[PDB]
RNA sequence: UUCAACCAUCAAGCCCUGGGCUUGUGUUGGGGACCCGCGGCUGCUCGCGGGCCCUGAAAAGCAGUGGCGGGCGUGCCAGCCG
């Protein structure tokens, strides 16, 4: 992959918060 | 009073001596300036040192221009302390860094005529190099019969 | 030609034996994928400047014939025409070999960054380039593709032979079988790179080959190289060597005259 | 209000919306026509066509003058081209009805007198030279007069062509216009004795002679074969000066 | 002077970080009375 | 205050111009053209600047007539980034000379209000009227050089000045380099 | 070699005034500007470095 | 107009018996709408968040830097809800986000994200925790300067 | 107080009817191993040009060679050549 892709996709270790299950 | 030295890196292509002098003379007058360059090519190494006449003028310029996004480069503008200013940092400053065609001078080295004595010492060296290559090749099981260099 | 073919065959056999003996100390995979280099040493610089478009020498035993070789083809706009041509009216071996088709506009759009150029450099073995846009590829591909002569874009002719052309309505292309023949020829051809230097290196084969095929390729490369790309022809030719990437150089031709002509000898 | 909306679109960066809204402005610099339509004003000002014919003197003097002026913001170049087009159409009507009566070469310009439906019409046309716009005149209000008079002359031309049973507007050849045909770029088509003084002659105009008044007067008084030097424009009967069919040649060279 | 040098450096920094449109026109009002503007009826 | 990005952009423009001029000089290698000075880059190198001075294209919207020869073709190639040029038609030449024609007498700009000015300044060449001047210019005669030197550079107008939302906009956008052929006549018609 | 005399545009303007369709007015080259005071914006006053 | 043209092309494809995805490609847009952007931040889809500085009521965005910091999203406060509205064809926009761009702009987006992190977030890392306001008026400031000068003199 | 785009998306010339050849000069900077070719250097080494990897458009003195013109012998040229 690309370092640019890593920088764009970088997030924190906290899991995502979802209102509901999505299709 | 004391001069201030700023190290600037991540220079985009085009941010060279005249551009840097003109841009940072807006902040304050510049005593010395040098872009670090390759001697074989003349090409910039994307870093330079600027010595401003006045220290907090240098500090203001560095804090203004640090992390500035310029032609895809996030600039690095830092103040170097006078203790770690090298005594020979601005050797070659405020002058052109010429682009010298070493390769073209090498081609003309091959091009121009030489005398009989010069061809003689070249022939002697060429025999020595062939002999050296010969006993190096003798380990690999290869034999090449080189024709004799006819002397001029 | 002054080059003795028996001595060339002896050099090929000795070099192959030495490469095998060095690789023995997978063994077969190490012997394979080891290129054989022909080295030409001249008396003057072979060229005045760096020429970034390689010359092609056609071989009796073509290179890049392995099926694992990936080929990227860089064309003029549009890329859709050539992509459809590869997908529809190409032979299956070339369809499997061609791993990417991209036009110059998409190349300038998506591969301006140096890391993108390095990724594209790593993803393929051989790059072919249409002669309509090949003079723009040093700027689009940078020193990533042109500091080294190994993967420089090889010229191919895709233009139809006799305002601003609109790519969508007309592609201005020669017929597809002619494109296929040109691509196959350029993939197989040996490459000559002209630099202001006394040293030119040409890849003529691999270490897993046979010495007879290696010597035949060396002979035709020597003939075409001295005839086409060497100024003053055999008068400028000083030395000829055959070598592997980590081996020493075996001289196959060496000269008796160390000067260009009698004008170099002055008293 | 439309100009405010266009300014909003340009200031927000909506170039497509700005172009689309600008098409509703009907600017003279792209249409060749006045920014506002004065058709309803024409009937209010002239209850009868006779009243329009009696104001034709001022109308024709102003429009023939402005056909030779440089482009300004008050009167753009396309509007000047429309002035020239309307004057040429009127001249073609006068030619085909043989309504021209008198002409005079004064020190100020060329006077023309015609008769249309019993009304004498006298107007003054400048000699073809560089016209000087001085600051002593109110040029923008002169441009407002030009807009009114071109609106009037369009309807006068339509009425005259329909009265003599010709299609209006006449066919116009832009290629011949670009090659310099002037009056010769028009083709008059049907819908759906002093007049024959020059009927038997063949005229050749030299380069130094004034082509547009000479062609207008000769064609109005019956000439059918007028040639000239090739630099004077397309539409000549002949270009070669050595044509044996030429009977008369106009010269002004010593 | 040192104050002038600092002022010049501050002005260049302000231009670099904010631009050059530092000033704004205001109406001169010779009366303390504000009148409602006349608008299109 | 000047921006660092303006400094970098100016350097890159000057470098690209130097490359283009060097390639023209390395390469080297009779119609009538109309040439209009348009806005380009702010800094002009010395050779294009001297050529613009010789062609009297110092000011924006100046127009001149040029006879295409080898030297003039090379000159036009050199100053291509600052000009728009093409082949003017007979209507364009006639309308330019009649509506915006000025003569150079005693180093002064004199409008061509009469034939007598042309007779005193060009009568030694046989040019005694405006129509003779037009003939020499359009047919590119032997005395084209004297006719074009007598003609002052044409000051063309900017149609965008008629519209307030687009008031500051230049009429001819830069970038469309090369010969415009007969499409210079649209520009001449719009600006004359 | 005729030297044309007068100015036809000026003649038409004079004819308009004489016949009374409009009154004679002079050109105003400069209009009086609104009296304004220059002041520095709050953000540029409050800028610190 | 662009949507109308796209829907006409898709209707043509449906008429000739093709799916709309055959004639339409995947879109890449600036994401906007406050509820939508808050959802993208919570799902960790947003790559860059720009928040207007002048949202009234301020409570609509006052939690946004804390939310972005918890989710590890690069954010910046930018001047102009009207300026963001010009991006999204509206009069005003409280917040905009970028999730993904095209391949030719991926490098530009990554450079912009690094520039935001190094030139905005690190510079405001300490100043964002401070109390604002408390500035004195002009006459009061001069009064306290005179009072302090008199106290120092006496 | 605009960080856009803009080379040849083919031309010209040879062979003289074959679709081939020639010219059109255009590359970010660093780092690591390591096989060579040729120039000097007593020689090491230093140059010039290739071969193999690494890298966000990354960066912390080490600057090194001779002249024409131009500017005031010259750590000066948004000018060239060597």
């Amino acid at each position: 992959g690309l370092k640019a892709d890593e920088i764009i996709a970088q997030r924190s270790a906290l899991p995502a918060v979802s209102v509901r299950k999505r299709a | 009073s004391q001069p201030g030295v700023m190290y600037i890196a991540r220079l985009p292509h085009g941010f060279y001596e005249h551009e840097l002098r003109g841009y940072f003379s807006q902040f304050g007058e510049i005593t010395r300036l040098r872009v670090v360059r390759n001697k074989k090519t003349g090409a910039s190494r994307h870093r330079a040192f600027i010595e401003f006449a006045d220290a907090e003028v240098a500090d203001i310029a560095a804090r203004t221009m640090d992390k500035y996004l310029l032609f895809g480069h996030i600039l690095t503008c830092k103040i170097v302390p006078p203790a770690q200013v090298h005594p020979d940092l601005f050797k070659g400053a405020n002058r052109r860094f010429k682009v010298v065609p070493w390769n073209k001078m090498a081609g003309r080295q091959l091009e121009r005529p030489l005398s009989e004595s010069q061809w003689q010492v070249k022939v002697a060296k060429e025999e020595q190099r062939r002999a050296a290559r010969a006993e190096k090749l003798k380990e690999m099981g290869y034999e090449f019969e080189a024709p004799a260099l006819k002397v001029p | 030609i002054p080059v003795d073919p028996d001595q060339t065959l002896k050099a090929c056999k000795a070099l192959l034996a030495h490469i095998k003996k060095a690789a023995a100390a997978d063994e077969e995979s190490t012997v394979a994928e080891t290129p054989i280099w022909l080295t030409l040493t001249t008396k003057k610089h072979i060229h005045d400047s760096h020429r970034l478009q390689p010359g092609k020498i056609i071989l009796p035993h073509p290179l890049n014939t392995s099926e694992e070789i990936s080929v990227c083809l860089i064309t003029a706009d549009p890329q859709r025409f050539y992509k459809n041509a590869v997908a529809d009216e190409f032979p299956e071996d070339l369809r499997a070999k061609i791993g990417r088709v991209i036009d110059i506009s998409h190349l300038k759009a998506k591969f301006k960054a140096y890391e993108a150029q390095r990724k594209l450099f790593s993803e393929h073995d051989v790059f072919l380039a249409d002669t309509r846009i090949i003079n723009r590829l040093p700027k689009a591909l940078g020193k990533t593709f042109y500091k080294t002569t190994t993967k420089r874009p090889i010229p191919v002719v895709l233009m139809a032979q006799r305002e601003k052309r609109d790519p969508l309505e007309n592609a201005n292309a020669r017929p597809i079988p002619e494109i296929v023949a040109e691509i196959r020829k350029a993939i197989g051809a040996a490459l000559v790179h002209l630099s202001p230097s006394t040293n030119t290196a040409i890849k003529v084969g691999y270490a897993n080959w046979e010495p007879e095929k290696l010597a035949a390729n060396i002979e035709t490369v020597i003939r075409e190289l001295v005839e086409r790309f060497v100024p003053q022809k055999w008068q400028n030719v000083r030395n000829f060597y055959v070598k592997g990437p980590e081996t020493a150089a075996l001289p196959i031709y060496q000269t008796d005259e160390l000067w260009l002509d009698e004008s170099k000898v002055v008293p | 209000a439309l100009e405010k909306k266009i300014s909003r679109a340009l200031g927000r960066g909506d170039v497509s919306n700005a172009a689309r809204l600008e098409r509703n402005a009907n600017l003279p610099e792209k249409t060749g026509k006045p920014r506002y339509t004065l058709n309803h004003i024409i009937r209010e000002r002239y209850p009868t066509f006779q009243d329009a014919l009696r104001d034709l003197d001022d109308c024709l003097s102003m429009l023939f003058l402005f056909a030779n002026l440089p482009s300004t913001t008050a009167v753009p170049a396309k509007m000047i081209a429309r002035c020239e087009r309307l004057c040429h159409e009127f001249q073609h009507y006068l030619i085909v009805t043989h309504s021209l009566r008198k002409s005079f070469l004064s020190i100020k310009g060329i006077y023309y007198q015609a008769n249309i439906q019993g009304e004498d019409i006298l107007w003054l046309v400048p000699y073809k030279f560089n016209q000087r716009i001085v600051g002593d005149v109110d040029f923008r209000i002169m441009g407002t007069f030009v807009e009114f008079y071109m609106t009037l002359l369009g309807f006068v031309n339509y009425r005259l062509y329909t009265s003599i049973g010709l299609k209006y507007p006449p066919k116009f050849d832009q290629v011949k216009d670009d090659q310099g045909a002037e009056l010769a770029a028009f083709s008059l088509e049907g819908l759906n004795d002093p007049s024959q003084l020059f009927a038997n002659f063949t005229f050749f105009l030299s380069r130094e002679t004034p082509r547009q008044p000479l062609e207008f007067i000769l064609r109005a008084f019956g000439c059918k074969r007028i040639g000239w030097d090739a630099v004077l424009g397309e539409g000549a009967f002949t270009t070669d000066e050595s044509d044996p069919r030429i009977t008369h040649q106009i010269i002004d060279r010593p | 002077s040192k104050a002038a040098k600092g002022a010049q450096a501050k002005k260049a920094a302000q231009a670099a970080l904010k631009g050059v449109h530092s000033h704004k026109k205001t109406k001169v009002r010779k009366s303390t009375t504000f009148h409602r503007p006349k608008t299109l009826v | 205050f000047k921006r660092a990005e303006k400094y970098v952009k100016e350097y890159r423009e000057q470098e690209r111009e130097k490359i283009r001029l060097a390639r023209i000089a390395k390469q080297q290698g009779a119609k009538l053209v109309f040439v209009i000075r348009i806005k380009g880059i702010n800094k002009i190198p010395p050779k294009p600047r001297k050529i613009l001075q010789l062609l009297r294209l110092r000011q924006i919207n100046n127009g001149v007539f040029v006879k295409v020869t080898k030297a003039t073709a090379e000159m036009i190639k050199i100053v291509e980034p600052w000009v728009a040029y093409g082949y003017p038609n007979l209507k364009s030449v006639r309308e330019l000379i009649y509506k915006r024609g000025y003569g150079k007498v005693n180093g002064q700009r004199i409008p061509l209000t009469d034939n007598a000015i042309i007779e005193e300044n060009l009568g030694k060449y046989g040019i005694i009227c405006i129509e003779d001047l037009i003939h020499e210019i359009f047919t590119v005669g032997p005395n084209f050089k004297q006719a074009a030197n007598f003609l002052w550079p044409f000051k063309l107008s900017n149609p965008n000045g008629g519209f307030r939302p687009r008031k500051f906009k230049h009429f001819i956008e830069g970038g469309d380099l090369g010969n415009r052929e007969e499409h210079i006549n649209a520009l001449i018609r719009a600006m004359n | 070699r005729l030297k044309p005399e007068g100015n036809l545009l000026k003649d038409r303007y004079r004819s308009m005034i004489v016949r009374g369709k409009l009154e004679a007015r002079r050109k105003i080259p400069f209009r009086k500007q609104a009296k304004t005071k220059l002041t520095e914006k709050w953000t540029f006053k409050d800028f610190r470095i | 107009q662009e949507k109308k043209e796209r829907l006409l092309r898709e209707a043509t494809a449906i008429k000739e018996g093709k799916k709309k995805e055959d004639v339409s490609k995947k879109p890449y847009t600036v994401k906007y709408g406050l509820n939508h952007v808050v959802g993208l931040i919570e799902n960790k889809k947003a790559s860059l968040v720009l928040i207007a500085n002048d949202v009234d009521p301020i409570e609509l965005v006052v939690f946004l830097p804390a939310l972005c910091r918890k989710m590890g999203i690069p954010y910046a406060i930018i001047k102009g809800k009207a300026r963001l509205g010009t991006l999204v064809h509206k009069k005003t926009a409280a917040v905009v986000a970028i999730t993904e761009v095209r391949s030719e702009d991926k490098n530009e987006l990554a450079k912009l994200i690094s520039a935001v992190k190094e030139g905005y977030l690190e510079k405001v890392e300490d100043t964002r925790k401070r109390w604002g306001g408390g500035i004195m008026g002009f006459k009061a400031q001069k009064r306290e300067e005179k009072r302090k000068k008199s106290l120092e003199t006496a």
